[PDB]
């Protein structure tokens, strides 16, 4: 699973 | 894919899950 | 996918998921 | 997908959910 | 789909789902 | 994916998570 | 399962 | 299952 | 299952 | 299915 | 395919052939 | 195909030969 | 296949051949 | 395949020839 | 495959040959 | 070419 | 070709 | 080509 | 080829 | 070619 | 394609572009 | 493709380009 | 593709480009 | 691809690029 | 790839280029 | 794009 | 993009 | 992209 | 990319 | 990329 936050 | 001309431009995400191609 | 001129703008997420092609 | 000249804008979503080609 | 000239506007969402093509 | 002209551009992120190719 | 959190 | 949320 | 939620 | 909620 | 409420009886075959799906 | 409720019966045969959904 | 509750019951067969999905 | 509740009776088999997911 | 339950019942038989994934 | 005897 | 008998 | 005999 | 034979 | 007899 | 008896001739040039099949 | 009997014949050119099948 | 029968004649020449199968 | 009888003649070139199978 | 009599001819090429198989 | 030219 | 030029 | 020229 | 010249 | 010259 990609888990990604941007900022 | 053949002949991409990828170009991200500011801030952008792309994501690919479990491709084949 | 041929030929593709993708140029992601400010800000833009694309995401795939699972593609065979 | 042949020729295309996708040029997200601001704040653009585009999801492509288990797509064949 | 051939020649498809996509220019999403500001807050545009797009969703293809299992498209076949 | 053949000829591909990736050039990513300020502050982009892209994944591809377990592609077959 | 893709999980993105933007901003 | 593609899960985003957009600020 | 596609689940997006736009601000 | 999809399942989108705009705002 | 999407939610699909697969219950097989007492001796009962199925058979899918080269789907794409 | 969606929201499909198959529930075969006793000695029941299905058989979907090369479909593209 | 999203969501699929398969639940196969006493003695049955399914054979899914060179599927794409 | 995504969220798969595969519950297998009594006496199943199940058989996946090739696939490509 | 992303989050299969698979919960195998009693003399339950499943070959997967060859997949690609 | 499916080929299924039943019985 | 889908080549079923039945009985 | 899938061949099966049921009993 | 799948060959298959149950009881 | 998988070759699977049941009992 | 099933029972396809394709027998080009002298010179004959078929082209199949992104067939799903 | 099943039961496919192909015979190119004298300077025949056949290309089938990216099938899924 | 099953049971294909191919016999190229003379100077035939087949391409078969990023098939998935 | 299973059961291919693959008898090339006089001069045939065959070229599979890229193939996933 | 299963049960492939490939029986190449005279003067035949054949050129696999990156298969996944 | 096809782009075949014929003598 | 296939680009056959016969002759 | 497949660019064969046939003789 | 493929590129083949016959003759 | 294949580049195969015949003859
Ligand atoms: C065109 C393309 C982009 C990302 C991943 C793949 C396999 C293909
Ligand atoms: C045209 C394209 C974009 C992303 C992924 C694929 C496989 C193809
Ligand atoms: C035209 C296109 C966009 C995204 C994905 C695919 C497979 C094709
Ligand atoms: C024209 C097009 C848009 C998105 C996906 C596909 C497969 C095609
Ligand atoms: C075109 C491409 C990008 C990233 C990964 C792969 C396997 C292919
Ligand atoms: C709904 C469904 C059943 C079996 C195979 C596929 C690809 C889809
Ligand atoms: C509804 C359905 C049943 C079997 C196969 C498919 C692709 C769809
Ligand atoms: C829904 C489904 C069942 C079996 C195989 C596939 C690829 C998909
Ligand atoms: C849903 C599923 C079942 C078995 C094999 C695959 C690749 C997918
Ligand atoms: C979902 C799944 C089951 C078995 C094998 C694979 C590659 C995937
Ligand atoms: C009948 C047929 C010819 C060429 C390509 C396909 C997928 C099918
Ligand atoms: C029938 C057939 C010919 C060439 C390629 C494929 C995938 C199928
Ligand atoms: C039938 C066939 C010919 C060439 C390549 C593939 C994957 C299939
Ligand atoms: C049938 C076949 C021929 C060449 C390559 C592959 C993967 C399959
Ligand atoms: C059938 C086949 C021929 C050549 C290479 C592979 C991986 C498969």
């Amino acid at each position: 699973s990609v888990q990604i936050v941007y900022k | 894919c053949d002949n991409i001309k990828h170009v991200p431009g500011g801030g952008s995400v792309q994501i690919v899950y479990k491709p084949v191609c």
